[PDB]
């Protein structure tokens, strides 16, 4: 499925080379600009974990989720990620415990360890 | 909580 997939064919983003958040690009968004530092980003996603348990939704809220790039707001799988996706882009990203949650992971989900899976679709992004 | 930290 779209998890394993993304585990052994995504490519690494990361600046440090280890292969702690892989991506593939889903839909291809629009232009050439991605967000910068500070912007407020508007995302849609879907969580899962690694035993297949869906985790989190923005859709099922009916509401995108919204947080500041590059600040530490959110796992820093996401502020990595986010970064490289254009408007309108929906990607997957494939995230090691050391830019999530690490050992301590997040009740009442997540456990110490996880990798997790997500699908993330960048909606806007503005200064 | 998750999507914070």
């Amino acid at each position: 499925g779209a998890p394993a997939t993304v585990t052994e064919q995504g490519e690494d983003i990361t600046s440090k080379k280890d292969r702690g958040v892989l991506k593939i690009v889903k839909r291809v968004g629009n232009g050439e600009e991605t967000p910068m530092i500070g912007d407020k980003v508007y995302v849609h996603y879907k969580g899962k974990l690694s035993n297949g348990k869906k985790f989190d939704s923005s859709h099922d809220r009916n509401e995108p989720f919204v947080f500041s790039l590059g600040k530490g707001q959110v796992i820093k799988a996401w502020d990595i990620g986010v970064a490289t996706m254009k408007k309108g882009e929906i990607c997957h990203l494939l995230c090691k415990p050391e830019y999530a949650y690490g050992s301590a992971g997040s009740l009442p989900k997540i456990p110490s360890n996880a990798t997790l899976f997500f699908e993330i679709e960048l909606l806007d992004f503005k200064g | 909580s998750f999507p914070f930290t």
